[PDB]
């Protein structure tokens, strides 16, 4: 997190670049980080899953 | 003593070599254990998710494993804490160690039930023999305080107490819960937890049989078909003369 | 006409002389 | 036969039962500051919030 | 050990049929059982004894057994 | 091919010969089913038993890989046995390298399988292991060295364990290649044959002849295998290994595995460490002095009639000795394996031998 | 024997021939402290890193066994990126046989080794069994199936590890077995030479010239091992496998064994996900093309001047890549190491076989 | 292990006494506190890393058992690490 | 491959002195230096270039990525 040159992530294995979407910017990481399902709660938490 | 008495065998639902179990009894053997056993024996290797599809549903197992508390952590404060149980999670154990087992039954250790129908010769044979066994002690026979005569424990002196009797526990379905009918369900409990894939090794078996019930004869006809060659050959010797 | 009619027959086979005592015959009880 | 043999030993490999028992994870979200990246350990994998 | 090279054979006659010409179980039990009979009649006064011997020793054994540990044998 | 196809093999040989091809089977059986079960045990005291039933309750199909795995080391031995005995009643021993190899594979799968028991670490598994690897202290002056050697302590503990886990895992591939061995020294001679008269007059391709009754035996055996598997798993094990081990008490009952009950009889036969021992020792190491022990002019005892009814009474003894195994050492019982271990030897070395020479007169030469 | 004796050898093969019987040496030392490894070795997730502690802390001797198994894989590389030069630089790719299992042999090396790395479940463990399993993921529509297939479950954990033990300790006795073939099918030709040319006319007995040539190499290899061993172990090492596998961090300057930096650099190289994958396996795959791109009319590099200098250029290309690999993913390394990848295939795919036509037309043929 | 490396056995058994460590369960069941013993290991700060972080603002110190073999620079590093604090240059503003 | 079975020569004269009769290494210095110095100068022109060529795209890329990081006073 806050590596790279987007502000987002930077992948040290092998040079990949993400924003602070986690989309994949540059490098050689065909797709997006990925996104799972969540709900937010009554107790201001969310749950994932 | 050294006397011997072996359990008869009784005539179990699933004695036959393509008998299933009998899954009604298995969840009324479920509750026997829950209710009963379970305050002194362990039971490490079934989990609350074993029993989904085979005695319960996902959401009555779910149901169930709220209905306990188990220690979870450490969080982040580095604390351990307390959490509704779930599916994932293994039945709680009656004693954090043997050493507080046995101080807390008289030295006695009760064993971890999980496989007790296969650690045991007899099988549920011996385990229905022994909880419906309980008499009193032979005429000569002195037991020292905390121990009970079973005539089918080993030695006839047992450190367990009767565990079960008429209603000591209420039935999700009404059955009439009389000390065999509680003792044939929790035997055949029992025998689900030790054995679990029992009913597909026997589905398979039935499979099996059907299979080489097939191949044994072709393959045998294969064989007296290319010996035949040499079965039905004839030989002559004519050295000159 | 192998694995899936040898399956299928077995099944049934094993389901019929087991009738009554399998999950699938009582998980009715119990359940969309 | 040898199909059926072949698969259940193939099978063997695959995850176990225990594996799958997975469970959903809640997460407090006031603890986590504007501007921090939190990792979670949600199924062998990292989870960023 | 190959074909053509294990043992010198002079004078001998061999006739075989085709596997499709004949039966593969001919006779099968008209013969079988009655050459069954023979080789078992045959071979049960030299197998059948010591087994014999240990069924005794056993069943007298076991129960020999059994009376020692009683009261009243 | 010159281990299949084109070798020429006896036109009469029956089907006490499908045994080797049988063991093979067996031998690979084991190694594909032993390397599933090992691609999910861990060999830590704490957690082997666990993990074992891990692999039988959670792992798809774990249940019949282990049992199938547990069953055929039971097939292995029959297989042996069956194998054994068709050696000695038609006098293949004379293929003398061939059955050396033979006497060192008997040795080498019986470790395998001592070994083997001892991964789940039950409490069979702790004992068999803590007596086993003692019959060593019998050895003078460096006996009890060897055996905690051996445990890597004072005791069988954490060590013992880990590294029986790779001695098991292992020694079977060695047993593979020293089959391979045993084959190949079979092949120079070829095999021998139910009238233990040379059968080079009378040799059939090994192929289609015993390539098809090969199967037929591999298909009976797999019957056999899976008959125990699906209708009695347990029939042939110890409810005793269903309990954890426990270092401070050891089964009232305690016994060891069928295929090893003769031996064990033997040995408590004895009243004397050293002398029990060492019974027990030459109880499989005198199959090695079978050749030198042959008086018969004959090679097999198809035609010996006498040699025949004692080779018999050897088998009835190892079933009386493997009975007496499992009783408690009581009386009669102490008697009757006495008797017993002291007939199996008699007959081997004086009997037998004795009956060849009779034999020999009898037919004036 | 006929592996030794009475073996025709040429009678000018180099210390360049040497490297065979140490890979062979390299070999049975990786199984010797391997076996005695893994009797201390336990696989759960929760003691393999302690269990590694233990064997070098408290095992009598365990922490040179140890170490000898480290930098025992490191000299075995060592030799086999020597071997496969010479067999480049001789043209002794035409025994296309022994060549081509030879190919395998250095897959399965390769294989071993990487799986070995995981076993003491540091963080290059760790993420070694994450990237190395996920190139399989590169496959279209099955690829994620097959990775979640062989760790056996949806991240690198506990059934991983086990397995990857099993998959190690088998293996290297494979690999064994794979080596022997590689032998037998050397052994219908012989050796080639340094010129190329047979040397029927010129043989000589194996043994004692090559016997002693041998003990000498074994000799130098050993004192090469041990240097490392006792006097700069962790030399060849990574001080992040030191640090117990975290598998919600991946260290920052993460990096590959020094044996695979080339190939991690060719990978990296491709700012796609399936083109680096099979940029990565074709750099190894290609060996197997060399018999098929050989155009000169002599075997050997001895008497070809300008194959000499692409071949040297192609060392020092897999020096570049092997630097580059070892440095950030940043400027100027990323343009230096793609012309670095560009150039490896370009000298073996294009830049040697046009020199072998080009010398070929300088002497007339 | 200290023992003929820098301690006397009996250094090294009173160096382990100083410490109470945790033992059983006993023959009630319960776990209790005991004097050190040699084969006993060093004592850990903390019962698991969440409360090391929680006792340190969040980080979490690193066991030291192979700190020197884990680092670039070994011994190198960790004496310049310990002897090189000083304060921040220009520009730099540190966190709390 | 055996001796006697490899192929057809014919008019060859070898001779060979037991090695009892002479020294292991003779001309050690005097004549193993010469030729390594030989074998050497054979062989740099077509084994050194690539080489030094490495070292120069490694000295120039190492300084370079140094000069890179450096402040660019903006
Ligand atoms: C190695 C050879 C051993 C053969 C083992 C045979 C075996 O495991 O049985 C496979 C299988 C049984 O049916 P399944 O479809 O697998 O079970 C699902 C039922 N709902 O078929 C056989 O028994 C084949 C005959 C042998
Ligand atoms: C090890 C200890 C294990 C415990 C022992 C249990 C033994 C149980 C007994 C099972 C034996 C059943 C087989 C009986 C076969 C009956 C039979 O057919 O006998 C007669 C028949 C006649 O054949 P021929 O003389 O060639 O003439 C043919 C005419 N047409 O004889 C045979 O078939 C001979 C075959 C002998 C092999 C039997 C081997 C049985 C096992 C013995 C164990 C081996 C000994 C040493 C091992 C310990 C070390
Ligand atoms: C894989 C990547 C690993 C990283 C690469 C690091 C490489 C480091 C370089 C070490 C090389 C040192 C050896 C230099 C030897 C110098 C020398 O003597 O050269 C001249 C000399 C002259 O011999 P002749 O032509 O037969 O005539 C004899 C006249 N009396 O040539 C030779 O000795 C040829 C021997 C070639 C073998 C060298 C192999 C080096 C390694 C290369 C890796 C192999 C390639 C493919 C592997 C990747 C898959
Ligand atoms: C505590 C009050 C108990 C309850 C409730 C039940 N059991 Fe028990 N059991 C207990 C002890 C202390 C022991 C040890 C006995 C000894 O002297 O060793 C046992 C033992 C058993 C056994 C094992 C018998 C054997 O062969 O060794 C069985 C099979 C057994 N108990 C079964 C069992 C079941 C099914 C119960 C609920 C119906 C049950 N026990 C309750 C203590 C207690
Ligand atoms: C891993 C175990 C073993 C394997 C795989 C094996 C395999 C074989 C095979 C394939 C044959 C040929 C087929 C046959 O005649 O059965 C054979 C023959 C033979 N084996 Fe074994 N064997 C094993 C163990 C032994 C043992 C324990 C002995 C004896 C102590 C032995 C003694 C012999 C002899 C003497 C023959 C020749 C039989 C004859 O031709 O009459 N074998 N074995
Ligand atoms: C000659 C071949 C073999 C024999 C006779 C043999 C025998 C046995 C025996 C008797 C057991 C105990 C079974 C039980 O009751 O639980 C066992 C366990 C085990 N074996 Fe083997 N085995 C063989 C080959 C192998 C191989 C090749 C491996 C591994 C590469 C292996 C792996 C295991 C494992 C992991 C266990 C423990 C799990 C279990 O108990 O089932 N075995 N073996
Ligand atoms: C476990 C690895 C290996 C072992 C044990 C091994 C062993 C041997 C041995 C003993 C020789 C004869 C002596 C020598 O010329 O060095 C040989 C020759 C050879 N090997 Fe390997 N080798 C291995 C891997 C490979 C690899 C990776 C390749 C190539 C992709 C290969 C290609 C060859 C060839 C072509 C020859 C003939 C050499 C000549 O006569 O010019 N080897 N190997
Ligand atoms: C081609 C042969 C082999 C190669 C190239 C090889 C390579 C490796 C490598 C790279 C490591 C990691 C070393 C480290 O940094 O800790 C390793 C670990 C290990 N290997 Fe091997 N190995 C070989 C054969 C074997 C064999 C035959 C066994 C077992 C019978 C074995 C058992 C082990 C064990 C237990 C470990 C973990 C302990 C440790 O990390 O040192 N290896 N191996
Ligand atoms: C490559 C080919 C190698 C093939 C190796 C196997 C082999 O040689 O196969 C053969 C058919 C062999 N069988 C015989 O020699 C044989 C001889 C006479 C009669 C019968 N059967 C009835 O009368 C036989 O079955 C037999 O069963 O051996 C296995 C034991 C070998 O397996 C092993 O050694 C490993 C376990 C491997
Ligand atoms: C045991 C007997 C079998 C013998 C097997 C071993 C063998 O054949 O030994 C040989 C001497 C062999 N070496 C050669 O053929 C050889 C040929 C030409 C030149 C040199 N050396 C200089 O010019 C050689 O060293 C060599 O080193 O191979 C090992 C790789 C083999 O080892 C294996 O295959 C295992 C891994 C086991
Ligand atoms: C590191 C490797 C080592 C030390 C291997 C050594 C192996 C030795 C032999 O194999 C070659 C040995 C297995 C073989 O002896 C010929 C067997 C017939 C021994 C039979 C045997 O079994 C027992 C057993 O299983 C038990 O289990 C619960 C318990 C036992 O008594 C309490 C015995 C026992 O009293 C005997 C004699
Ligand atoms: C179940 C068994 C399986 C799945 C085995 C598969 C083996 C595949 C190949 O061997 C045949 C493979 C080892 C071989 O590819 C040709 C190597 C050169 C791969 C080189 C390699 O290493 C890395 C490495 O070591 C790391 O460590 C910390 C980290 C890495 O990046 C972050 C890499 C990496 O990015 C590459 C390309
Ligand atoms: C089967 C019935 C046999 C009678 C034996 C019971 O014995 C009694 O057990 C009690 C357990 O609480 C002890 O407190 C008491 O002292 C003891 O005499
Ligand atoms: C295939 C026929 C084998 C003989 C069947 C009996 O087998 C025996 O049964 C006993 C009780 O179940 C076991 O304790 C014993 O270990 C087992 O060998
Ligand atoms: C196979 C022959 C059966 C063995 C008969 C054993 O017989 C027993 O021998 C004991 C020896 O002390 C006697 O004390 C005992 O009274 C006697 O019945
Ligand atoms: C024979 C001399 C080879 C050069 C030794 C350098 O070796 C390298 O050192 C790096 C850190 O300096 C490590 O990260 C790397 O894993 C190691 O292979
Ligand atoms: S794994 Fe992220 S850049 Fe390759």
């Amino acid at each position: 997190a806050n590596a790279g040159d987007f502000g987002g992530y930077y992948c040290p294995c092998h040079g990949s670049h993400y924003d602070a979407s986690g989309r994949i910017r540059k490098g050689p990481a065909p797709l997006n980080l990925e996104v799972p399902s969540y709900e937010f709660t009554s107790d201001d938490m969310v749950i994932v899953g | 003593s050294d006397l011997e008495l072996h359990p008869p065998s009784y005539p179990w639902s699933h004695r036959g070599l393509l008998s299933s179990l009998d899954h009604t009894s298995i969840r009324r053997g479920f509750q026997v254990y829950k209710q009963v056993c379970s305050s002194c024996h362990s039971m490490d290797y079934v989990a609350y998710r074993h029993l989904v599809g085979v005695c319960y549903t996902e959401d009555e197992a779910k149901a169930l494993a709220e209905e306990v508390e188990v220690q979870d952590g450490p969080n982040e404060d580095g604390e351990m804490f307390m959490r509704p149980g779930k599916l994932s999670d293994y039945f709680p154990k009656p004693y954090p160690n043997p050493e507080a087992a046995r101080a807390a039954n008289n030295g006695a250790l009760p064993p971890d039930l999980s496989y007790i129908v296969r650690a045991r010769h007899g099988g549920e044979d011996y385990v229905f023999s022994l909880l419906t066994g309980y008499c009193e002690p032979p005429t000569g026979v002195s037991l020292r305080e905390g121990l009970y005569f079973n005539p089918y424990f080993p030695g006839q002196a047992i450190g367990m107490a009767p565990p079960i009797y008429n209603e000591v526990l209420e039935f999700d379905d009404g059955t009439p819960a009389t000390m065999s009918q509680v003792a044939k369900d929790v035997c055949t409990f029992l025998r689900w937890a030790a054995e679990p894939e029992h009913d597909h090794r026997k589905r398979m078996g039935l499979k099996m049989l059907l299979m080489m019930g097939l191949l044994l004869p072709l393959v045998y006809a294969m064989k007296r078909h290319k010996w035949s060659v040499l079965k039905s050959r004839k030989l002559a010797y004519r050295p000159p003369k | 006409f192998f694995e899936r009619a040898f399956d299928q027959g077995a099944d049934a086979i094993y389901e019929h002389i087991n009738e009554g005592k399998l999950w699938k015959h009582i998980k009715h009880k119990y359940e969309k | 036969a040898a199909k059926n043999v072949v698969s259940q030993f193939v099978s063997s490999m695959s995850a176990s039962a225990d594996v799958l028992a997975m469970s959903k994870i809640e997460i407090k979200l006031s603890d986590i500051p504007e501007g921090k990246n939190m990792a979670f350990k949600w199924r062998g994998k990292p989870l960023f919030v | 050990r190959q074909f053509g090279h294990l043992t010198r054979v002079r004078h001998v006659i061999t006739y075989s049929l085709s596997p499709f010409e004949q039966r593969a179980f001919p006779h099968y039990f008209s013969k079988g059982i009655p050459n069954v009979l023979r080789r078992t009649r045959a071979c049960i006064l030299r197998v059948a004894p010591p087994f014999v011997a240990f069924y005794l020793v056993y069943t007298w054994g076991t129960q020999e057994f059994e009376k020692s540990k009683r009261k009243n044998p | 091919n010159n281990a299949f196809i084109d070798l020429p093999a006896p036109s009469n040989i029956s089907s006490w010969w499908n045994f080797g091809s049988l063991l093979g089977i067996c031998l690979i059986l084991q190694i594909l089913t032993g390397l599933f079960l090992a691609m999910h045990y861990t060999s830590d005291t704490t957690t082997a038993f666990s993990s074992v039933t891990h692999i039988c309750r959670d792992v798809n199909y774990g249940w019949i890989i282990r049992y199938m795995h547990a069953n055929g080391a039971s097939m292995f031995f029959i297989c042996l046995y069956m194998h054994v005995g068709r050696g000695l009643y038609y006098g293949s021993y004379t293929f003398l390298e061939t059955w050396n190899i033979g006497v060192i594979l008997l040795l080498t799968v019986m470790a395998t399988a001592f070994m083997g028991y001892v991964l789940p670490w039950g409490q069979m598994s702790f004992w068999g292991a803590t007596v086993i690897t003692n019959l060593l202290s019998a050895i003078p002056y460096i006996g009890t060295n060897l055996v905690e050697w051996i445990w890597g302590g004072f005791s069988v503990d954490k060590a013992t364990l880990t590294r029986f886990f790779a001695f098991h895992f292992i020694l079977p591939f060695i047993i593979m290649a020293i089959a391979m061995v045993h084959l190949l020294f079979l092949h120079e001679t070829g095999s021998n044959n139910p009238t233990g008269i040379s059968s080079d007059v009378d040799k059939i391709p090994f192929h289609p002849y015993y390539t098809i009754k090969d199967i037929l035996g591999a298909l009976l055996l797999i019957l056999a295998l899976m008959l125990l598997v699906l209708f009695a798993p347990d029939l042939l094990g110890d409810p005793d290994n269903y309990t954890p081990a426990n270092p401070l008490n050891t089964p009232p009952h305690i016994k060891p595995e069928w295929y090893f009950l003769f031996a064990y009889a033997i040995l408590r036969s004895i009243p004397n460490k050293l002398g029990g021992v060492l019974a027990l020792a030459f109880s499989i190491l005198i199959l090695a002095l079978i050749p030198l022990l042959h008086t018969s002019k004959q090679r097999s005892m198809m035609f010996r009639p006498l040699s025949q009814c004692l080779f018999w009474a050897l088998v009835a003894d190892l079933l009386t000795l493997t009975w007496i195994g499992g009783q408690p050492v009581e009386h009669p019982y102490i008697t009757i394996g006495q008797l017993a271990s002291v007939l199996y030897f008699l007959l081997i070395l004086v009997l037998m031998p004795t009956a060849g020479t009779i034999e020999n007169k009898l037919l004036k030469w």
